[PDB]
């Protein structure tokens, strides 16, 4: 069937 | 035993959608324990802290100029995209509720008696259900269970109605719902 | 009138992770994170749609990634327990000798950990058993459900046992015919 | 009982399979994973483990991760000084210096070794069109391999000796690498990728998640390969 998309995951700001 | 600290972290991506594909919201949302901490809300169109803890993460992500566009974009592209992908089966999905009428197995009162409208195995989740004595709606005296989701895309409801029946009188269960044109009903005959 | 949600979730130290997608209350479906595969609710969907699984294999990677600068970030702030509301119902109105299926309904809680089991006349029923992943709440807890097929009978008791950090002992709901 | 051999219907077709066979080709072409005494570090999810291995070669990574088929197996090696051996990828390798990953490969080190140096020689005979055509034999400093490092040795041999694999596509329609252990238990590996456009190496090198471990000095290789008329 026809592909669902994602939303990527954002990285929070590192330590 | 197993008595270690548990750390959880949520991300929620909810497409919101009125009218079908009309009007769309975007709500991104990051969950730490039970606290949300930071969001990016499409009406708002950059990301917001909800609490102190996310204030580190939305000043980084809104600095992010090609994560702004396309999280804006995503409305589109990702929304109003899986709305169209997945509508024929989740959207149109329908199954008609099978419905039945019997008295309850309470019954308190003695000269009462309350029925029972059992309104189950149906989707989608809305519906309505009324009942009717001799043709006329009934509006007190009527209690629902409250709509159950069965977690199987199916739902199930009970609606009963006390009554002070009378030889001849017509108690109808009337059921609205999206999988039949004309309205089910189920009558009761005292 | 509608909502679909992409729902995910890294817990530490158990290192449970989930990505499952939502449509107004009810799962489309989830990855199998060990098998690093698509895994439908209903078979149909498989049939009218499609996912590539790896997607939700990267972001668990990044969420967890996430979950231990949070963690940090909070000065190793731990998760409220918040044990279950557990009821059990049948699909349809119960009849002796028809065909049922009893559901356990774990709502309200978090962490998304618990055992669940089946109890019929005290012993721990198998056969034809199914559950559901953890699946989304507004306020952030989560939901599970659990199914007992079973031919009805004026005899048996079931209990839906459910164990959970939340409560201070396992909780039976006990269910029985009684129409 | 061991596993039953397979049947032709039982083996994946190259010529089914119209993607690019040099991304098969990849994975066992002087392409591996070797550590000697070490501990895994951490762990992503509960069947996999975490280990600090740099890449001697070029530089690529310095941290593996290897997935296990259950928990039970992570546990095991979990605190175990062991030896690594596998084959790694990089396409949809995920987890929280560059990454790869790989599955399992994972045998103690403790008292796995030959006093010197020494390696144990393990026979391999090649059929085609079922007639032996070569002979040869693979090494391992294990005693207790897994048999995943003899399979890869395997077919590293037969790509540079008899074009196993090549860019696109391989002179051979099917093939299966078995294994014979001395207490007649055998098992195979199908050698060739799933039909299809597109060829999926992580999906494909799952297969070594059992971690199955063979006795070196005992264990004997048969490679069966057809070619598409004979």
């Amino acid at each position: 069937g026809e592909l669902i998309g994602t939303l990527n995951a954002a990285k929070v700001p590192a330590d | 035993g197993d008595t270690r600290p548990r750390f959880l972290w949520q991300l929620k991506f909810e497409c919101h959608f009125f009218n079908g594909t009309e009007r769309v919201r975007l709500l991104e949302r990051c969950i730490y324990n039970q606290e949300e901490s930071v969001r990016f809300d499409s009406d708002v169109g950059e990301y917001r802290a909800v609490t102190e803890l996310g204030r580190p993460d939305a000043e980084y992500w809104n600095s992010q100029k090609d994560l702004l566009e396309q999280r804006r974009a995503a409305v589109d592209t990702y929304c109003r995209h899986n709305y169209g992908v997945g509508e024929s089966f989740t959207v149109q999905r329908r199954v008609e509720p099978k419905v039945t009428v019997y008295p309850s197995k309470t019954q308190p009162l003695q000269h009462h008696n309350l029925l029972v409208c059992s309104v189950s195995g149906f989707y989608p989740g809305s519906i309505e259900v009324r009942w009717f004595r001799n043709g006329q709606e009934e509006k007190a005296g009527v209690v629902s269970t409250g709509l159950i989701q069965n977690g199987d895309w199916t739902f199930q409801t009970l609606v009963m109605l006390e009554t002070v029946p009378r030889s001849g009188e017509v108690y109808t269960c009337q059921v609205e719902h999206p999988s039949v044109t004309s309205p089910l009903t189920v009558e009761w005959r005292a | 009138e509608h909502v679909i949600i992409q729902a995910e979730f890294y817990l530490n130290p158990d290192q449970s992770g989930e990505f499952m997608f939502d449509f107004d209350g009810d799962e489309i479906f989830h990855v199998d994170m060990a098998k690093k595969e698509t895994v439908w609710r209903l078979e149909e969907f498989g049939r009218f749609a499609s996912f590539e699984a790896q997607g939700a294999l990267a972001n668990i990677a990044v969420d967890k990634a996430n979950l231990e600068i949070m963690t940090k970030r909070s000065n190793y702030t731990p998760i409220t327990n918040v044990p279950p509301e557990v009821t059990v119902l049948t699909n349809s109105p119960v009849e002796l000798r028809e065909p049922n299926v009893l559901i356990c309904f774990i709502d309200k809680f978090t962490p998304p950990v618990v055992n669940v089991t089946w109890l019929r006349n005290g012993k721990p029923v198998t056969t034809g058993v199914s559950e559901t992943v953890f699946l989304p709440r507004e306020d952030h807890l989560f939901r599970k459900f659990h199914y007992l097929p079973f031919l009805p009978s004026t005899e048996d008791v079931y209990d839906c046992r459910v164990e959970h950090w939340g409560l201070d002992e396992p909780l039976l709901k006990h269910w029985e015919f009684d129409a | 009982e061991s596993q039953p051999d397979p049947m032709p219907d039982d083996l994946h077709k190259s010529s089914e399979f119209t993607g690019t066979m040099g991304n098969m080709k990849y994975l066992y072409d002087d392409h591996y994973v070797s550590a000697t005494k070490v501990k895994s570090v951490d762990s992503f999810f509960k069947w996999d483990l975490i280990y600090n291995i740099s890449d001697k070669k070029l530089k690529n990574y310095d941290k593996v991760k290897t997935e296990l088929l259950n928990e039970d197996l992570a546990k095991k090696y979990k605190d175990e000084v062991v030896d690594v051996y596998g084959s790694n990828y990089y396409v949809n390798c995920y987890f929280s210096g560059g990454k790869t990953c790989m599955y399992g490969g994972i045998t103690k080190h403790e008292g796995n070794h030959f006093d010197n140096g020494n390696l144990q020689n393990v026979l391999v005979r090649v059929y085609e069109n079922k007639r032996n055509t070569i002979s040869f034999e693979v090494q391992t400093d294990k005693k207790s391999v897994t048999a995943q490092e003899l399979d890869i040795k395997a077919r590293n041999f037969l790509i540079n000796k008899k074009n196993l694999y090549e860019f696109n596509s391989s002179p051979y329609e099917t093939g299966y690498i078995k294994f014979i252990e001395n207490n007649g238990n055998t098992f195979w590996y199908d050698m060739m990728p799933a039909p299809g456009d597109k060829f999926d190496q992580s999906k494909y090198l799952m297969m070594y998640n059992d971690n199955k471990t063979v006795d070196s000095k005992s264990v004997k290789i048969e490679v069966h390969l057809t070619t598409k008329n004979g």
